[PDB]
């Protein structure tokens, strides 16, 4: 309503999901262990265009199911309990299509404080980021993934601004609609095709 | 006009003991706590007012004054909007009980009237604290943000009518001598880079200690230490200390810091023959300051006066876990010493400003669509606050909101639209050439 | 001067003659700290010999002990006192 009442040019019909994804990558999505739910699509959607590293609540792991289907290659699932973690994310900062971590629900630790910021040192051609003691190369088209398991899972406010937070919770309508979707492919199968 | 400002002040203090309900020590209101100090700096930045220039008339003049002084070290206290009103209805109680008659016309005290001694050394004035109006205090700080863009690094910001008024009443505990700042808000509140800008506009050097990854206190100890030795020299400008949350990687680094703070300098920071040539130094000083001189007592005590004077101690805190409020406890001369200063959420009004100052250099049709985004962009950021205070009541889940995330927000959109328009410009201009 | 202080810095020219130590309570506003601080400078030096001790939550029996031991010099045998009979005085601030 309140683009209408300023009078902005803007299409009759807007939708969040047609503008931050097209309709075949949600197709493709589809495929990757993704349910055909609005709220999901919208979640899916968000990730894509999150200028901030997405920080993601998944109880019940649908949203870490459809993070391990999209990045099918080079894809590293590291703890935060496992030891070697530092030298495991500084030589996959260095040479990593992508980056998941599991666990940190909440306190995250003051050596990722530095790489969660979206600020990077650019040194004549190449990129410098400052983690642990000894500054580690930064490449290009690096991604990182941040999922947690809780139920009303409580951050720092200046982490949930620097973060994008986004919950992957199969709740309510939330689950029906995934059914839905589910049901139609077996009772219509003809329809979907 | 002395005796009634001292019956104000009392009556204004007296009848917030009396809502012990209102205003009370608690886990939230560990500052809350209303002490002499308060009263001290208030009546302290009085007698800093030269006389020349509040000669005359003082029935509208002093009443401002104090009424402004009064309110900057009690609304920074306060935490909630509520708490402010309660406030203000005692304060003008006060006021209007001990002069009796005072002009309706005009409220006494008014969120416009501002006062800082740092507008009248850019006019050419020495050492003149008066009321400022809020259109000259704009163009003095937007003067002195180009000095500042020209020697040290370049700092970009909003420079709302809310952050300068922040801008203000830094300056002035800076101004203070021996007293000490503390700001608290949110993560993004701009309050570090307000700080190094209102540090730069008086004559004060900002020097910050720089953290790695491996840190230990005897590391900190030597940064310290080096800072000493450049407010011990006579003829030096007062070193101000910057301070935040991420800079204090551990509690133990803390400690030296508090009792540095606190008074004087943290006990055995150097050896006593090391501080006995710092002294000597100093005694150079004492001769032309006309004090007692080969005393070895007065002496050692007017070095620790002018170590007072010349060291400033800027701490930066967020109040969001209950982390702070154990430092608060842990740590007694922080909140008690240092004077407190709360940053409140960005206004409406600010928001619209912040959005038209980032719009401005990118195409659009009639720049009407600028003026209107803007105001969406303070609506959307505004309708989140509310619908974030129904989640809080109607699920347990927290959802938290700071003016970093909105700045990031802006900039984000500003990119996905230009590359948007860029495709589509790059089709249309194709499409035009094969037509 | 206030006419409450006025009486305690009685109290306490009469309590340092005597071996017996002072101990201030109050809320953090009352102002105890100043009234013991002005205390210590009109105090003659020879006499008496003051330092400033303070807590941040963090301060062990051994960091104590360490401040104590630079304040008192070393008289004749295991016993540690002042030289020239002069009487030593530690202020504590934050004591709980
Ligand atoms: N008013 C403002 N206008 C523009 N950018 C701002 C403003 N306030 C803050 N920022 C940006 O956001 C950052 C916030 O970090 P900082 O100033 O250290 O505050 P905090 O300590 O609250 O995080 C600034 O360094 C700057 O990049
Ligand atoms: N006569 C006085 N003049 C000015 N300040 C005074 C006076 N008497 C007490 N104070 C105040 O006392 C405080 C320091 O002593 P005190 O209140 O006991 O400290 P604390 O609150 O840390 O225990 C300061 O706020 C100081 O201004
Ligand atoms: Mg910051
Ligand atoms: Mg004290």
């Amino acid at each position: 309503p309140d683009i209408i009442e300023k009078g902005i040019p803007i299409t009759e019909g807007i939708e969040p999901l047609k503008i931050l994804t097209t309709e075949a990558i949600k197709s493709k999505w589809k495929n990757e262990g993704l349910p055909a739910d609005p709220m999901s699509l919208e979640n899916a959607a968000i990730i894509t265009a999150c200028a901030r590293w997405p920080l993601i609540i998944d109880p019940q792991l649908q949203g870490s199911t459809w993070i391990r289907g999209k990045q099918g290659e080079n894809l590293t699932t590291i703890s935060l309990s496992q030891p070697k973690w530092l030298g495991a994310l500084t030589s996959s900062i260095s040479s990593g299509r992508a980056v998941l971590i599991e666990g940190i629900q909440q306190e995250i630790d003051a050596t990722l404080d530095p790489l969660l910021q979206r600020a990077v040192k650019k040194n004549g051609n190449q990129l410098q980021l400052e983690i642990g003691g000894d500054p580690i190369d930064y490449d290009p088209n690096f991604k990182l993934f941040l999922m947690t398991k809780l139920i009303n899972p409580h951050f720092r406010p200046e982490i949930a601004a620097q973060c994008t937070i986004i919950n992957f919770i199969v709740t309510e309508s939330g689950l029906e609609e995934q059914f839905i979707a589910m049901v139609v492919n077996i009772e219509k199968n003809e329809l979907e095709m | 006009m002395a005796f009634k400002l001292v019956e104000a002040t009392y009556f204004t203090f007296d009848k917030i003991l009396k809502n012990t309900t209102a205003f009370a020590p608690s886990a939230k209101r560990f500052h809350y706590q209303f002490n002499f100090r308060e009263l001290a700096r208030v009546c302290e930045g009085i007698c800093r007012t030269t006389p020349g220039q509040y000669s005359g008339g003082d029935q509208g003049k002093l009443v401002r004054l104090w009424a402004h002084e009064m309110k900057r070290t009690f609304e920074d206290r306060f935490i909630a909007n509520e708490h402010v009103e309660f406030f203000r209805r005692y304060l003008t109680e006060a006021i209007s009980k001990c002069i009796g008659e005072f002009p309706e016309t005009e409220n006494p005290i008014a969120e416009p009237l501002i006062f800082t001694g740092f507008v009248a050394a850019h006019q050419g004035l020495d050492q003149q604290y008066t009321q400022c109006t809020i259109p000259v205090l704009k163009r003095v700080l937007d003067d002195k943000l180009e000095e500042y863009n020209e020697v040290k690094a370049q700092m970009n910001l909003v420079l709302f009518q809310q952050a300068m008024e922040h801008v203000s009443r830094i300056c002035r505990i800076l101004d203070m001598p021996g007293n000490n700042a503390l700001l608290v808000g949110v993560g993004g509140s701009g309050k570090q880079s307000l700080c190094r800008l209102s540090t730069f506009i008086n004559g004060f050097e900002i020097d910050q200690l720089v953290v790695t990854a491996s840190f230990t206190i005897n590391d900190l100890r030597n940064n310290l230490q080096e800072i000493y030795k450049k407010i011990a020299k006579p003829n030096s400008i007062a070193r101000v200390f910057m301070i935040t949350d991420s800079q204090i990687k551990e509690e133990q680094f803390l400690i030296p810091i508090n009792d540095m703070l606190n008074s004087g300098w943290i006990f055995d920071l150097f050896p006593k023959e090391d501080m006995d040539s710092l002294v000597s130094g100093v005694r150079n000083e004492a001769k032309g300051e006309g004090v007692d001189v080969n005393n070895l007592t007065a002496l050692t005590s007017y070095f620790l006066d002018k170590i007072r004077k010349n060291l400033k101690v800027v701490l930066c805190f967020s109040p969001v876990g209950d982390t702070m409020r154990i430092r608060s406890r842990k740590f007694p001369g922080i909140i008690n010493n240092t004077s407190i200063d709360w940053f409140h959420p960005w206004p409406h009004e600010a928001l619209i400003d912040v959005a038209f100052r980032f719009l401005e250099e990118i195409e659009f049709p009639t720049e009407e669509i600028r003026q209107s985004i803007s105001l969406n962009m303070a609506k959307v950021h505004s309708s989140i606050d509310t619908a974030n205070e129904k989640f809080l009541k109607l699920e347990r889940r927290y959802n938290y909101t700071t003016p970093k995330s909105f700045l990031e927000l802006i900039d984000f959109y500003k990119k996905l639209l230009t590359e948007k328009r860029e495709t589509i410009q790059r089709q249309i201009q194709r499409y035009e050439m094969g037509l | 001067a206030t006419i409450h202080t006025t009486r305690l810095r009685y109290m306490i020219d009469i309590h340092l003659q005597r071996r017996k130590p002072i101990l201030f309570i109050g809320s953090a506003g009352t102002g105890k700290t100043a009234v013991v601080r002005d205390y210590l400078n009109s105090t003659r030096p020879e006499q008496v010999s003051h330092k400033t001790i303070n807590f941040s939550s963090f301060t062990d029996s051994l960091a104590l002990q360490k401040n104590i031991e630079s304040m008192v010099e070393k008289k004749n045998g295991r016993n540690y006192g002042s030289a020239t009979n002069k009487v030593l005085i530690c202020f504590i601030d934050d004591f709980n």
